[PDB]
């Protein structure tokens, strides 16, 4: 059996890190909800 | 049992100890999360029990004790924030500016964070930390890097 536990508030946090680029990928999702890559 | 608004973890004891598989967003009532964290079953929230109400596996996610209540959209030009909750470790807001999944059904916002599977069901918020969608559908790139989607559900 699965449970839930609180892990906080949903709060825009100002100074939070700021990582990670913006791709631009072209995807095709299957009948099972996975993502593929058409490339 | 807990029915505060919020950010929760989806745990375990079927493996090893308490095993972490995913997390979920409470609002309005009623949890949010992705469809492969769960599978569809039953919650527990302390004594009480959380029953599905709505699910698919096409857009991975399910609601429990009522409808999707999440409504908030990318505005396909801001930065926006992953709440990201990874097994073990506290909850973390991580600023990123998202990019795109180009299908042949529209362009969908995503997030370039690599981060445990266990975090799946992570909110992704709005400046005015609206839940936007949910981190955790995504593909592996070229680098071995993986890229979430920004995946979010239908207000009726
Ligand atoms: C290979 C890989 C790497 C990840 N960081 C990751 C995060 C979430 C989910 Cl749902 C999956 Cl399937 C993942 N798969």
């Amino acid at each position: 059996d699965m449970y839930i536990e609180r892990a906080g508030d949903i709060t825009w946090e100002k100074d939070a890190e700021v990582t990670g680029n913006s791709p631009r990928l072209d995807v095709a999702l299957d009948e099972s909800g996975d993502f593929s890559l058409v490339e | 049992g807990e029915t505060t608004d919020g950010v929760y973890r989806v745990m375990t004891r079927r493996l090893l100890g308490s095993t972490q598989v995913g997390v979920g967003v409470m609002q309005e009532g009623v949890f949010h999360t992705m469809w492969h964290v769960t599978k569809g079953a039953a919650l527990r929230s302390g004594e009480g029990r959380l029953d599905p109400y709505w699910g698919d596996v096409k857009q991975d996610l399910v609601s429990y004790c009522g409808p999707w209540k999440l409504d908030a959209a990318w505005d396909g030009l801001s930065e926006v924030q992953l709440l990201a909750v990874p097994p073990g470790e506290r909850a973390k807001n991580i600023q990123t500016l998202p990019g795109i999944f180009k299908t042949k059904d529209g362009d969908i916002g995503a997030v370039a964070l690599d981060y445990p599977a266990g975090t799946s069901g992570s909110p992704i918020l709005d400046k005015c930390g609206r839940v936007i969608g949910l981190y955790g559908n995504g593909v592996v790139i070229k680098n071995g890097s993986y890229v979430s989607a920004i995946t979010q559900g239908k207000r009726e």
